[PDB]
RNA sequence: UUCGCCAGAGUACUACUCGCAACUGCCUAAAACUCAAAGGACUUGGCGGUGCUUCACAUCCACCUAGAGGAGCCUGUUCUAUAAUCGAUAAACCCCGAUAGACCUUACCAACCCUUGCCAAUUCAGCCUAUAUACCGCCAUCUUCAGCAAACCCUAAAAAGGAACAAUAGUAAGCACAAUCAUAGCACAUAAAAACGUUAGGUCAAGGUGUAGCUUAUGGGUUGGAAAGAAAUGGGCUACA
RNA sequence: AUGACCCACCAAUCACA
């Protein structure tokens, strides 16, 4: 809020500005954008025009960061991606042509898929009624769910590793185990789902 | 220790303690009083008790056409000067301890009956020195405020009149007593009634009115019988110019309802001329001291009737058991005959 | 208060003569602009509030406008609306409504004669036309107004302009016009520069958060960047900062085509990267097309980042963080 | 509530000088400094001396011209001389005013061992900025 | 309104028909009074709060050289004059109401306050108005356009005629010596 | 026109009587004694585990991040302890008066000393003695709350209330808010500002003082002592990797 | 659930001979 409410967020996408001539409503729209004499917030240091940056990877990076260390958290992320990569290159050359067609070597797609699998469907909110606190099944927003996934990943691979064991190691492990749905993270997701079925009657207490 | 000292204003402000929290909620009594005396009041520039005389200050700059030198008074001369100053202080203490007399209205601590003196000139330059004002009721009144808790306003009820038949009353209310006085004066002059006076001493005819819960009952007297009335009514009458009257108030004696009720009543008087005109007859007055001789008071401007009034053998009128009891000598109260001071 | 104004003008003129004399200038060519410099030099008050500093000005500007006398010496009020308590405003309303009726009549006669000869003058939008503020109107009638008052009046002018506009009508509603000044956010292009037989170099200066950066870019060179006399891979060890430096070039696809020298001071590493980022962006605007400039602005490349460290506050810990609060 | 150097709102009758009507947070913004001297500047010395001197001057002047002082004193210090400047009510005959001018200037000159100038500006009644 | 019944010629099928004989009788008197006040150089104030005829009345007044208040009537305008209008002021010598009601259907304040101020009051009191405090009432229809236009025109002409007669008699008095 | 009722409040739909298919009953219905009121309606507040709307933007719930509460230390309270200061002590005390105690500071304790005893003069100096519930000075708090208040005007009477914008009685100067100023350009943010009052809130130990107290002492000096941890606790620091 | 008692508005100036 060193920006007045007048200031719009910038659009960093290069593809949007490069190829305008085929869209009428969007031409009209960004015409109205700049021509409105509209002020623009200065593009943040984290975000780049880079063809290489995944906003999800960056979010995760941030949620991993303790104190002020981007350098250290970006290190750990980088190392983890490299570790998943090399773990799958190991699993590729000791395999046979069929499994060489099957196995995924893109660490990015592995990260994404492993998060999609770990995100909860349904959730729980405490509701006070008649002086008692019941836990009630609540549908969740998308953002809340992605958040729950990432936070659960990091909480586990911070908490449950042996102190000798480094972070990118444990994290690459859990990424690959959650890729295949057998990870402890996924067990947590299921504990939620089961607690949500156990209480399904109480779904009536929710007024919204 | 010279730096350690202060201004007089600071020191007095300090000592008086008018701004404390004691004064606000009335957390201390009104019989406790202390005052501020100027300590520069009697002092002159140059004066000191060492006794010096400075050419520009104590003494004139030139004596006999020359320049006076710096000099000092004799011991006994300074003795006399200090004697003078001490006697000056004692004189100011003699002036301060004398309290001016307050003319007492009804009672010593009542404000009722007291004169405020003429109301203030109106914006047009219009001036009433002919009007007097009397206070009828002053009252401390309260309201419960969100912040301050109890909040004390004075409200006074006042009446003005010139003695010549125009009087009126009004009420005024303010935090300060002085302020409410002003307000109620200046406001009173705006509601004036004209009171018709028979022969300029009494009212015209007997009046009985019930205003809210107050009953006033007035009777019209002859020339000598001065002002026998509730004390408020006497006050108001003296302001109107009504010199001879009898009025008994019953029911609630509440002051505002009394003066409203009274003015309503007096306003509604029906003059002899008005009566003459509505009946279209001569109205003829029989004095007892003048015998059978028929004084003609009012005559009906316009055409007089040739028709006599229907003679009612026995009238149907509302009678007050009080007046009947009075007429037949059944009022034995020890409070009624009492000799009182003059009007 | 009229004698006052007269006198004040007399003495302002006498005074302006005197002042012009001591300052040693021609009394005729003396302006308000000159009066000001003269006082500022004679009575030099540093005080931050400009209204509290010494002023000698024409009494009409100094004193507030006065309601003139409202009635003759006999007591009869001059203006027929006097007793309304607002004559000025209700007159305006009266004449406005009058002109509305007039318009309606005339245009109805022209409806019966088969003539619509007028046009809609109601679009002045390219002139950047707006209505007066309430403050302005209040100054034009020399009278206080109410919000609902102003509202009423404006609504009425709207009713007026929404009909066929007469000449005297157009002129009438146009007292109540103002024009909003220039609205364009287009930047000011740095003129490209040719130096010592070298062609096409441009300059730019970024500032971010205690870091200042001056960047000179050569269009004629290959891709490399020299920051404070060393290579940009050496000066910016962190990937993130190199990506920051990369952002504007990669955005314009100039990534191989330009050769830059930089001077950056103060702040930390990330702040310097940010500074050079902004400066580079501002320097590359000379080489590019006017449209891509708008694009860089819309990517937030050309705006300084206002976010700066807040001052710690006494009785707190961190400029926001509070000392621990004990309930009981 | 901050109370410092404030003149509180009365029933609305209270006469208030331009000085007294401005709370400390207005110093250097609207009202200016009642003293001027080099001492409080960055690299400079003997601030303390000049402060004490100041305090004594206000006290002294207030006692030497009883009742006739309009507003607080103005003390300008320039290259070893102090010009005191005062707003004075007309109370005394000009005899008493000149007597006190001379008396003061000499007295203080010998006290503080520097030339002292005194400048009296005379005023009918306390100049009134507000309320009243 | 109860106090209007003496002025009703009767009621035709639910409508109340004012008695015109009486309207004429009264109107003659109101006009007479208005005129004499005009001749005596005194302030006349047309007052109505009815928004149809507001413009019509403001116009009419300005044409007689008389004043109009057609707008919202500020609270203390008549009673507290010197604060609203100014330090010393003349107050109207006569007040004409073309409608005795305010748009909320209570009596217009100015009636109670003109009475309060000892100012005589002419006014057109329709069938549902309260005539009591009005000095010279003229019963008749205030709602319909030819009626209001009529009453406006009449008071206009009366005023103008009086001011003329005063000019002419003044001229005569000047030639007398 | 009648009839039945009512003469302060309690005591009392009670005690005694008469009558009654009532036998813990109905009916009829006192007094001693106690009080200076008891009652009725209203008004403005405040409050309401009352209802209906609208909100909370670090803020209640939902939610995010880092901590405290457990350990060692550091530093402050409370206790207990000492011959051995004082003050703060819900929010609005608790690294607080102190941006600062080895002697000094220093006010405390114990021994000792000195009595026109800091000054131009003074049957006078001096007092960190009592009262912050006598106060000035500075503040805290409601509070980034929007109101306070003079002068008027209105009300079938007024304790008090005073808006309706297609407007129904309100005008109002002033102070606050607002605006401006500052943070070296705007803007935003932050700072500053924030009336009247509320809490007899804090401070006679910043200084100054009202009232009341001491005067070979409750005053002025010198020398040396002020310990300590059963226990409870606040805030921090460093950690537990 | 709870939270001794007690708390409030009944006095008038300054200045001059
Ligand atoms: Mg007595
Ligand atoms: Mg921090
Ligand atoms: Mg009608
Ligand atoms: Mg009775
Ligand atoms: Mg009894
Ligand atoms: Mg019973
Ligand atoms: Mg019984
Ligand atoms: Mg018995
Ligand atoms: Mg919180
Ligand atoms: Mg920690
Ligand atoms: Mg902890
Ligand atoms: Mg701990
Ligand atoms: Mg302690
Ligand atoms: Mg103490
Ligand atoms: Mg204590
Ligand atoms: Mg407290
Ligand atoms: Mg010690
Ligand atoms: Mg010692
Ligand atoms: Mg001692
Ligand atoms: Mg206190
Ligand atoms: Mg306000
Ligand atoms: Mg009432
Ligand atoms: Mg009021
Ligand atoms: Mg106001
Ligand atoms: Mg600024
Ligand atoms: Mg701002
Ligand atoms: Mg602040
Ligand atoms: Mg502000
Ligand atoms: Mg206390
Ligand atoms: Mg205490
Ligand atoms: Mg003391
Ligand atoms: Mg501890
Ligand atoms: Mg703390
Ligand atoms: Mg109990
Ligand atoms: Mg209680």
């Amino acid at each position: 809020s060193r920006y007045g409410p007048e200031y719009k967020d910038p659009q960093i996408d290069k593809e949007y500005y490069r190829k305008p001539l085929a869209e009428q409503t969007e031409e009209e729209k960004y015409e109205r954008d700049f021509k409105k004499t509209q002020l623009i917030k200065a593009a943040p240091a984290t975000k780049t025009s880079s063809v290489f940056e995944d906003p999800v990877i960056s979010k995760f990076t941030n949620m991993m960061m303790k104190g002020g260390n981007k350098v250290l958290a970006r290190s750990l992320m980088t190392q983890t991606l490299e570790a998943v990569k090399r773990k799958q290159f190991a699993k590729y050359h000791a395999a046979s042509a069929e499994e060489q067609a099957t196995i995924e070597r893109n660490p990015y797609t592995i990260f994404h898929q492993a998060l999609k699998n770990c995100e909860p469907v349904i959730g729980l909110v405490p509701i006070l009624k008649g002086g008692h606190f019941y836990q009630v099944p609540v549908p969740l927003a998308d953002r809340r769910r992605r958040f729950l996934a990432m936070k659960w990943m990091i909480a586990e691979c911070r908490e449950k590793k042996h102190r000798r064991v480094l972070m990118p190691e444990k994290l690459s492990q859990e990424l690959l185990e959650a890729f295949h749905n057998q990870g402890p993270v996924i067990k947590r997701k299921h504990d939620m789902h089961k607690m949500a079925e156990a209480n399904r009657a109480l779904a009536h207490y929710r007024w919204w | 220790s010279f730096f350690t000292k202060l201004t007089a204003d600071e020191l007095w402000k300090g000592a008086l303690a008018e701004s404390g929290a004691g004064a606000r909620k009335g957390r201390g009594k009104r019989t406790k009083k202390k005052r501020r005396k100027d300590l520069n009041r009697g002092q002159i520039i140059g004066e000191g008790r060492h006794g010096f005389l400075w050419p520009g200050l104590n003494i004139p700059l030139m004596r006999n056409g020359a320049v006076q030198t710096i000099a000092q008074r004799s011991k006994e001369d300074q003795e006399k000067v200090e004697a003078d100053m001490v006697q000056q202080r004692e004189e100011w203490d003699r002036r301060r301890k004398m309290k001016v007399k307050r003319e007492r209205g009804w009672s010593g601590n009542t404000w009722g009956g007291v004169s405020l003196g003429p109301p203030d000139p109106g914006p047009n330059g219009e001036t009433y020195d002919d009007f007097d004002t009397r206070i009828l009721e002053v009252r401390n009144v309260f309201n419960m405020t969100a912040k301050e808790g109890r909040k004390r306003s004075v409200r006074v009820l006042v009446a003005v009149g010139n003695g010549k038949g125009a009087a009126g009353f009004a009420i005024g209310k303010a935090t300060e007593r002085a302020d409410a006085f002003r307000k109620a004066k200046n406001r009173a002059v705006h509601y004036l009634h004209y009171i018709e006076r028979y022969e300029d001493h009494t009212i015209y005819h007997d009046i009985s009115l019930k205003f809210k819960r107050t009953h006033i009952k007035m009777k019209k007297q002859p020339r000598g019988y001065g002002l026998h009335c509730h004390r408020a009514i006497m006050t108001i009458c003296r302001l109107i110019g009504i010199k001879d009257l009898y009025a008994k108030v019953s029911g609630s004696v509440n002051m505002l309802n009394l003066t409203r009720g009274l003015f309503l009543g007096l306003s509604r008087q029906e003059t002899h001329q008005q009566l003459a005109d509505k009946k279209s007859l001569h109205v003829v007055e029989f004095r007892e001291e003048c015998g059978p001789l028929p004084i003609v008071v009012a005559s009906p401007q316009g055409a007089l009737r040739k028709d006599p009034e229907p003679e009612d053998e026995v009238p149907d009128i509302t009678l007050d058991w009080e007046d009947v009891k009075a007429a037949q000598g059944m009022k034995r109260s020890v409070w009624s005959g009492l000799k009182r001071a003059a009007t | 208060t009229v004698d006052f104004i007269k006198k004040q003008i007399e003495e302002f003129n006498i005074g302006k003569r005197h002042l012009a004399n001591m300052m040693g200038e021609d009394p005729e060519t003396f302006t308000q602009e000159d009066i000001d410099r003269a006082i500022a030099y004679l009575f030099p008050s540093g005080l931050f509030e400009k209204r509290a500093r010494p002023i000698m000005k024409h009494p009409e500007e100094i004193f507030p406008k006065q309601r003139a006398i409202q009635w003759g010496e006999d007591g009869r009020p001059f203006h027929f609306l006097f007793y309304t308590g607002k004559q000025s405003y209700y007159s305006l309303m009266h004449d406005t409504y009058g002109k509305l009726l007039d318009v309606e009549k005339h245009h109805n006669q022209l409806r019966a004669k088969d003539l619509l000869a007028e046009k809609t003058k109601i679009l002045k939008d390219p002139i950047g036309s707006r209505w007066l503020i309430k403050e302005e109107l209040e100054e034009m009638l020399v009278e206080k107004l109410s919000d609902q008052d102003y509202a009423q009046f404006i609504r009425l002018l709207e009713r007026l302009s929404a009909l066929p506009c007469g000449a005297t009508e157009e002129d009438f509603v146009n007292r109540f016009r103002r024009s909003i000044p220039i609205q364009s956010k287009k930047q000011l292009i740095e003129p490209l520069q040719y130096d010592e037989q070298g062609m096409a170099f441009s300059r730019g200066e970024g500032k971010r958060k205690t870091a200042k950066a001056e960047v000179v870019v050569y269009g004629q060179g290959s891709g490399r960047i020299d920051v404070n006399g060393v290579d940009y891979l050496l000066y910016f060890p962190v990937t993130q900062d190199r990506e920051q430096l990369m952002f504007p070039l990669h955005f314009l696809d100039r990534l191989g085509k330009h050769d830059m020298t930089c001077a950056v001071s103060g702040g930390g590493r990330s702040a310097q990267a940010g500074a050079v980022r902004l400066a580079m962006a501002r320097a590359l605007c000379s080489f590019v097309t006017e449209d891509e400039v708008e694009w860089m602005r819309q990517a937030g490349l050309l705006t300084a980042d206002p976010r700066v460290r807040e001052r710690k506050k006494p009785g707190q810990e961190g400029a926001r963080r509070k000392f621990t609060w004990k309930k009981r | 509530k901050n109370r410092a150097a404030r003149v509180r709102v009365s029933k609305g009758d209270k006469p208030v000088t331009y000085e007294e009507a401005h709370a400390p947070h207005y110093i250097a913004h609207r009202k200016g400094w009642l003293s001027l001297h080099t001492g409080n500047l960055d690299g400079e010395d003997h601030a303390a001396e000049r402060t004490v001197e100041d305090v004594f001057l206000r006290k002294f002047m207030l006692g030497t011209f009883p009742g006739c002082l309009a507003d607080q004193l103005v003390l300008k210090r320039r290259a070893n001389q102090l010009e005191i400047c005062a707003l004075v009510l007309r109370q005394l005959p000009p005899h008493k005013f000149y007597f006190l001018v001379g008396y003061s200037e000499t007295l203080l000159s010998h006290f503080y061992k520097c030339p002292v100038h005194l400048h009296l500006q005379t005023v009918p009644s306390k100049v009134v900025y507000k309320y009243i | 309104h109860r106090f209007m019944e003496p002025y009703l010629f009767g009621s035709r099928l639910g409508q109340d028909i004012i008695d015109l004989e009486q309207t004429a009788a009264h109107l003659q008197l109101a006009l007479n009074f208005t005129a004499h006040v005009a001749y005596r150089e005194g302030i006349i104030l047309f007052v109505s709060r009815h928004r149809q005829f507001a413009h019509l009345i403001e116009t009419t007044a300005r044409d007689c050289g008389e004043y109009a208040h057609t707008r919202y009537f500020k609270g203390g305008l008549l009673t507290n004059a010197p604060l609203l209008l100014g330090p010393g002021v003349r107050l109207p010598d006569l007040i004409i109401f073309l409608h005795t009601l305010n748009n909320v259907f209570e009596p217009h304040v100015a009636v109670r306050d003109a009475a309060k101020m000892n100012i005589p009051t002419v006014g057109i009191v329709d069938t549902n108005c309260n005539p009591a405090l009005i000095t010279y009432p003229v019963p008749g229809n205030d709602d319909s356009p030819p009626a209001v236009r009529l009453f406006c025109r009449l008071f206009q002409v009366a005023i103008s005629r009086a001011k003329e007669k005063r000019r002419q008699v003044e001229a005569l008095y000047r030639l007398q010596g």
